[PDB]
Formats: structure tokens, sequence, C-alpha cells
């Protein structure tokens, strides 16, 4: 190393720097507060009834922390067409608001509801932009809404004068019209109810079963975001040089014990041109402190190739406690000015020789 | 759900000194015994505070509120811009228990009083109440100096506060108490204009010792004095003589 840097396939006595040193980063941890106030979905999700199409159940969600992986590796959904974002990723980013759109319908008519498409329910009961960024979730419910009787609860505008622009619902109950024949709100020649129900029964084929659908729609409203998904935090280790992430503080260094005691509402501290010194973990509330991890120079103590052929190192200002082919070498010696290896220390005095610092240096006898 | 009155009251505004009150941990890092300068929004040293013993008056900035208060007859705070049904208003309330803080867009009345019954059951404050969005429950906030100071930047409504046990009969104490980060609120809303609620015995309305001061912040430079514990102890404002 020496003659690489010196460019020189001969070197004399001296002291001469060749690189540094720097101990690595062992692993990455990440805390953060404790998982709360998580978003109602089970009410949602577990309703004892649902609305129906044509007044559509409308429900607003935020002010907290929302799982959806527990409802995307559920196998209980018999339908699970997530088009806004892809579903892995949908834990990470994070909105200011949520809708969720619930109701009932026929198992056919599920396909209906997707952007860019038309039909009955597509276009009289409820709409959806070609540009809506969301995910649509829908499940078999005939235990449930089907009766041995028929159940007719359900209903859906069967007919319609006009088409329903996205997010459009309409409880009218206008009698429908077909021809020029008025009617004063009474059925006649080309008079007609726009609302029709269901028929739902247990031994109704699939597809004319009934199907309960719920669609979560994401709102970014300039407003903060207040719903963000939850946050996985690891174990937190000490004494050794990490990279930490305390609470989107990032950097690394060695952690130790801290004594200070900050007042109830600081979270770090730092003392001169802002370097942070300690921080207060979000979970134990214990306050913690912060080492940069050891680093330094290496030096490379020769008599001279000429004389012999074997050299001592040094490393500057670096305990000798954690220096690793030269991990143990010969003897090591700590000094003022850092480790020695490949030297041995003696009792006697004589004229220096190679000045190695803190009033010491070292000569060649071995 | 609100009457007129004929007793007009009517409050004597009148001025007085700032001396150096109305100082604030600016954020959440801790620092021993070392001087900080900061830029930031504060109440300027020596300046004149009104003094009132219920007008709406502008937020501006943001504002600082004081108040000699004995046995707390004072309630709460509204704040928005137009203050009806039409757009959003915000609502703060304190009755015997918790504080109650609503972002509800509800229409007021000419007069915003609660009352009291002598157990006691009366609220009337607003009439009606069609839509809104946020909620949020706490303790309680409140011879007893009160100060707070009421911030809203970045979508964000900042309330810091303090409690002082004072003696002095009428003036502000010249003494120094920096004010701590109360709570943080991350709602968008515009606030211009404001208003203060007020506790009245009913059975007979007699609310008269409604003094209390009010001022305003400005953008300015502060160099802030941290001691070992870490906590404000002195502070210089910049701008105001040549040997600050
Ligand atoms: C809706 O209810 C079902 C069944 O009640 C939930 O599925 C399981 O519910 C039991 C309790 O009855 C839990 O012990 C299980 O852990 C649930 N399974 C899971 C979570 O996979 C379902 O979780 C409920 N959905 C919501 C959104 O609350
Ligand atoms: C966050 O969760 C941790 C883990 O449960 C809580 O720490 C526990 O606190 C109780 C006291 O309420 C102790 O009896 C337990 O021994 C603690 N457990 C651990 C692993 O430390 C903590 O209180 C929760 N809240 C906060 C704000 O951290
Ligand atoms: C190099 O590191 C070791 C280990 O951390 C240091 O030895 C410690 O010394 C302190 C005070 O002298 C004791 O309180 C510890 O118990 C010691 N630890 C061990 C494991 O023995 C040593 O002092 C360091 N060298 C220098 C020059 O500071
Ligand atoms: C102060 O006002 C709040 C808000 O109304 C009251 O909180 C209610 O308390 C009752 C009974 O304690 C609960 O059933 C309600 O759910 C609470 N919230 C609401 C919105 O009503 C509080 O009780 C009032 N303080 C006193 C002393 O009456
Ligand atoms: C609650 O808010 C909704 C939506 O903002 C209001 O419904 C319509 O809102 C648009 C947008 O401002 C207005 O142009 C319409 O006139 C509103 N419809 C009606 C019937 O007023 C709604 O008015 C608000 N209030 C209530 C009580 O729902
Ligand atoms: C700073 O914090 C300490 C710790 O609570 C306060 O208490 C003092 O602690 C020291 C020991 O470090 C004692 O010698 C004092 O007698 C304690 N004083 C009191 C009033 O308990 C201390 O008061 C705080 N302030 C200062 C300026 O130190
Ligand atoms: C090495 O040292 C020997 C002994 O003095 C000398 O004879 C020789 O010339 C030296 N060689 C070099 C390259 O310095
Ligand atoms: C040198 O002296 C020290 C005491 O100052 C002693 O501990 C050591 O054994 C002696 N010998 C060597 C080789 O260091
Ligand atoms: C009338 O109002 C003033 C000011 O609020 C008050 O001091 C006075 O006591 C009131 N008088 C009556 C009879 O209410
Ligand atoms: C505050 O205003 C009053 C009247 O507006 C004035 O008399 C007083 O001097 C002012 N205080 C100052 C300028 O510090
Ligand atoms: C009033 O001041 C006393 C100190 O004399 C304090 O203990 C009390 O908490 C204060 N009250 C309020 C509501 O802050
Ligand atoms: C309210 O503030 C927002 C934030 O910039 C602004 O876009 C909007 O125009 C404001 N509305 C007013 C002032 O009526």
């Amino acid at each position: 190393e020496t003659k690489c840097t010196l460019k020189s396939f001969t070197v004399e006595k001296g002291i001469y720097q060749t690189s540094n040193f720097r101990v690595q980063p062992t692993e990455s941890i990440v805390r953060f507060p404790n998982i709360t106030n998580l978003c109602p979905f089970g009410e949602v999700f577990n309703a004892t009834r649902f609305a129906s199409v044509y007044a559509w159940n409308r429900k607003r969600i935020s002010n907290c922390v929302a799982d959806y992986s527990v409802l995307y590796n559920s196998a209980s959904f018999s339908t699970f067409k997530c088009y806004g974002v892809s579903p892995t990723k949908l834990n990470d980013l994070c909105f200011t608001n949520v809708y969720a759109d619930s109701f009932v319908i026929r198992g056919d008519e599920v396909r209906q509801i997707a952007p860019g498409q038309t039909g009955t329910i597509a276009d009289y009961n409820y709409k959806l932009p070609d540009d809506f960024t969301g995910c649509v979730i829908a499940w078999n419910s005939n235990n449930l809404d089907s009766k041995v009787g028929g159940n007719y609860n359900y209903l859906y505008r069967l007919f319609r004068k006009s088409n329903l622009k996205p997010f459009e619902r309409d409880i009218s109950t206008e009698i429908y019209q077909a021809g020029s024949t008025p009617c004063n709100g009474v059925k006649g020649f080309n008079c007609y109810f726009p609302l029709q129900s269901y028929g739902f029964q247990p031994t109704y084929g699939v597809g004319y079963q009934p199907y309960r659908v719920v669609v979560l729609s994401f709102e970014l409203l300039h407003a903060p975001a207040t719903v963000c998904g939850p946050k996985k935090s690891t174990n937190l280790v000490k004494n050794k040089c990490v990279n930490f992430n305390f609470n989107g503080l990032t950097g690394t260094g060695v952690l130790t014990e801290s004594n200070k005691k900050f007042l109830p509402f600081q979270q770090f501290g730092r003392d001169i041109a802002d370097t942070t010194d300690a921080v207060r973990d979000p979970q134990t509330l214990e306050i913690l402190d912060i080492t940069p991890c050891s680093f330094g120079g290496v030096s490379v103590i020769t008599p001279g190739t000429n004389t012999s052929n074997q050299v001592a190192v040094l490393y500057q200002g670096v305990n000798c406690t954690e220096v690793p082919v030269y991990s143990t070498g010969s003897n090591v010696f700590q000094t003022r000015a850092g480790c020695l290896i490949g030297a041995e220390y003696v009792n006697n005095s004589y004229e220096c020789d190679i000045p190695i610092g803190a009033g010491i240096c070292a000569s060649y006898q071995s | 759900q609100c009457v007129n009155f004929t007793n007009r009251t009517q409050l004597p505004s009148a001025y007085t000194n700032s001396f150096t009150r109305g100082v604030y941990y600016p954020d959440k890092v801790f620092r021993s015994s070392v001087l900080h300068s900061t830029q930031d929004l504060f109440l300027p040293f020596f300046s004149n505070v009104t003094w009132f013993h219920n007008p709406v008056l502008p937020f501006n900035d943001g504002v600082y509120f004081a108040s000699t208060e004995k046995s707390n007859i004072i309630r709460g705070w509204i704040f928005g811009t137009t203050l009806d049904s039409k757009t959003q208003s915000l609502l703060i309330v304190n009755n015997a228990t918790n504080v109650v803080i609503k972002v509800c867009e509800f229409q007021f009345c000419n007069y915003p009083f609660l009352g009291v019954y002598y157990m006691e059951s009366e609220f009337r404050v607003y009439s009606s109440a069609n839509n809104c969005t946020f909620e949020y429950v706490s303790q309680p906030f409140l011879k007893n100096l009160s100060e707070f100071v009421f911030k809203n930047i970045d979508g964000y409504f900042k309330i810091y506060s303090k409690h002082t046990p004072i003696n002095l009969v009428r003036d502000l104490p010249q003494g120094f108490s920096a004010l701590e980060p109360l709570v943080d609120l991350p709602i968008g809303i515009n606030i211009t204009r404001f208003q203060t609620l007020l506790a009245l015995h009913r059975s007979g309305w007699t609310a008269g010792a409604a003094a209390y001061y009010v001022g305003y912040l400005q953008p300015r430079t502060f160099l802030l004095k941290y001691n070992e514990n870490g906590t404000i102890t002195d502070a210089v404002d910049c701008a105001l003589d040549p040997l600050s």
C-alpha cells in the first residue's frame, strides 16, 4: 500500500499515511409510536344491513390509521378489483380523506362497477368517473340477504330519463313518463315506476345471488393528510454502530444510555452547530444518546526498504478495542496517539527516530 | 336561541404597556445553557395591548390573549371568516370538566353567551349546525393570570398556554414566563376574525368583570437563553434599541 500511494518501488525510513478506516454499520432499526386509533373498518364490512344501490350509503373516514393489509390478504372476498394504485403499495402512500360507499347488487352487475362502464347500474344508480382512483371489494352474501320467500327490500332505479354524473345520488320518486302522455303522478298509457326491487332467494343461481359491494375512494385535497397506513417498528439495539430512523429523524451512530432530562414536550436535542445528540424513543420515552462510531486515518511505520522489510501500523485516535490479516499480528499497544500494532514497547529512552506523537516514537533494532 | 337587551354593555378599551410578556417555545428541540437566535412571530417588547373591562376583532397573523381571571368567568372562543352557515368555522369551549373543540360550520346569533342555572344546564350559543367534519376533547385548560398564544400556519392551528399566580392589582406583572406548547390541530381554515365567549349567571345576567388583554403578533428576530435544565429564562428583542 505504501509503495502504491508513494508511486515508487523503493521507500525510505519514515511514516506515511496510506488510507482511512471506519466502522461499518451493522444493521438498521426503526422506531415509531404505538399503533392506535385504528380506522373503524369493522362497522362497515360487518354492518347488520346494507343500503340499496339507488341510495348507496356513503361514509367518511379521516383522522385515523387504516390497515388495508388485513383486508387485502383476507380470503373471504370473492372480488378484489383495485384500480387506482397497486394494493401491495397501498399501505405506504396516504391521503387526507377516504370515502366508503356500500350497497348490495346482483352477481352479474358487479362487473358494471368499473371506470368507463355502462349499463343499468353503471348509469342509473351509481356512476364511476373514467379517472376514478380507488379500490372495489365485493363478496357473496347469499346466507344473509336471500330469503326463502324472496327478499324485496333492495331496489334500483330501473327507469330514468337522464344518465348520472359520477357520485350523484338521486332519490326522486317521479313517475317516469315513457311517451308524451302526461301523468299527474300516476300510472297510465306510458307511465311507469323508476325503482324496481330484487327478488333474492336462496335457490337463485349464482350471478342472480346478492353480492355486497364496498368501494373505497381516496381524496387528496390540499388540507393536511390525516389518514395513513401503520408504521412498522423494530427492536432497538445499543452499543453498536447502526443506522436508525427515529420517527423520521435518520442517521448513523452508536446509541447509549443518557442522564439528561428533557421537559415533557421536547423530542430530541442538539448542542451547537445543530447536530443531534440525544433522542427520546416514542415507545419507552427514555432519553438515549448518540455518538458517531469511530473513524480515523492509518499510517505505516517502516525503517526503509533497503534495511528491512517488516512494518508497523498506527491507527490514529482509535481506541485499541475495535481494530479489525492485521487484526492481531504482534504485540499491540495503546497510546494517546491511537493504537499501534507490529511494535513492542520498551522502558528505555533514546533520541527520537521516527516521531509518532504524544511524546513517543519508534525505531528499528525488530 | 338568544334575545337582545336594553343594558347595552360596552367595554372601557384602555391601553397598557406590554412589558416583556408573550414568549413561547418555538419548536421541540432541547438545548442546555446556550443562547439561540430565532426568527419567528412574536409579541414585540413594550408595545401597547388593548385592555377590556363583545366585539369581533381581527386575527391578522396571531393573537396573544391574557386574563387576570378569578373563578374562570370566560369560557371559549370562536374563529372564522364570516361566522355563518355558509363558511366553515371553529369553536372552542371549556364548561366544567373538559375542553371541547369543534370545526363545525354552524351559525351563531347576535349574543353568543352560555349562561348557567342555580346542576347547571344552559347552552344557547348557536342554533343550527348542518355540515361539519372534526371534533376533539381533552382536559380543561383552566389570582390566576392565564396567558394564551393562538397561531394558525400551514393548515395547522397551534395553541400555547401558561398560568401564573398573580398578586399585583391591575397591571401586567414585570416578570418573565415562557409559554409551553399546549396543542396542535391539523385543520385547514382561513381564519381572519374572532370573538370571545362569556359565562353569566342566569336565574339576571351578571357579566361585568370582563377584564382581559389582547395583543397582536408580528415577525421579528429574538435571542433566547436556555439554562442547564433547558428552560427559557430570558429573551432579548432585536429591533428595539441600538443596544439590543
Ligand atoms: C368482520 O367480521 C369477521 C367475523 O366476525 C372478522 O373476521 C374474523 O373475526 C374474528 C372475530 O369474530 C377475529 O378473531 C378474526 O381475527 C377475524 N379474521 C381476520 C381478522 O382475518 C373480520 O375481521 C371483520 N372485519 C372487520 C373489518 O372488522
Ligand atoms: C406503548 O406500548 C408499550 C408496550 O406495551 C407500553 O409499555 C408498557 O407500559 C406498561 C405500563 O402501562 C408496563 O407495565 C409494560 O411493562 C410496558 N411494556 C414494555 C414492553 O415496555 C407503553 O406504555 C405504551 N405507551 C406508550 C406511550 O409508550
Ligand atoms: C477503550 O475502550 C475500553 C472499553 O470500553 C475502555 O475501558 C473502559 O474504561 C472505563 C474507564 O476507564 C471503565 O469504566 C470501563 O469499565 C472500561 N471497559 C472495559 C470493557 O474494560 C478504555 O478506557 C478505552 N480506552 C480509552 C483510552 O479510553
Ligand atoms: C361539557 O361539554 C361536553 C360536551 O357536550 C360534555 O361531554 C359529554 O358528557 C356526557 C356525560 O358526561 C357524555 O354522555 C357525552 O358523550 C359527552 N359529549 C357530548 C358531545 O355530549 C361534558 O359532560 C360537559 N361538562 C359537564 C360538566 O357537563
Ligand atoms: C353540506 O355540503 C354539501 C356539499 O358541499 C351541500 O350540498 C351542495 O353543495 C354544493 C356546493 O356548495 C351547493 O352548490 C349545493 O347547493 C348544495 N346542495 C344543497 C341542497 O344545498 C349541502 O348544501 C351542505 N349542507 C347540508 C345541510 O347538507
Ligand atoms: C433543575 O432541575 C433540578 C432537578 O429537578 C431541580 O432540582 C434541583 O436539583 C439539584 C440537584 O441537581 C438540587 O441541588 C436542588 O436543590 C434542586 N432544587 C429544587 C428546588 O428541588 C432544579 O431546581 C432545577 N433548576 C435549577 C436552576 O437547577
Ligand atoms: C542500502 O544500504 C547499504 C548499506 O549501507 C548500501 O551499501 C546500499 O548502497 C544501500 N542501497 C540503497 C538503494 O540505498
Ligand atoms: C516497564 O515499566 C512498567 C511500569 O512502568 C512495567 O509495567 C513493565 O512491565 C515494564 N516493561 C515493559 C516491557 O513495559
Ligand atoms: C349593565 O351593564 C353593565 C356593563 O355590563 C354592568 O356593569 C351593570 O351591572 C349592568 N346593570 C344591570 C342592571 O344589569
Ligand atoms: C399605544 O397606543 C396608545 C394610543 O393608541 C398610545 O397612547 C401609546 O403610547 C401606545 N404605546 C406605545 C406606542 O408603546
Ligand atoms: C391558578 O394559580 C394557582 C397557583 O396559585 C395554580 O395552582 C392553579 O392551577 C391555577 N389555576 C388554573 C386554572 O390554571
Ligand atoms: C382559503 O385559503 C386557501 C389556501 O390558499 C385559498 O386557496 C382559498 O382561496 C382561500 N379562500 C378564501 C380566502 O375565501
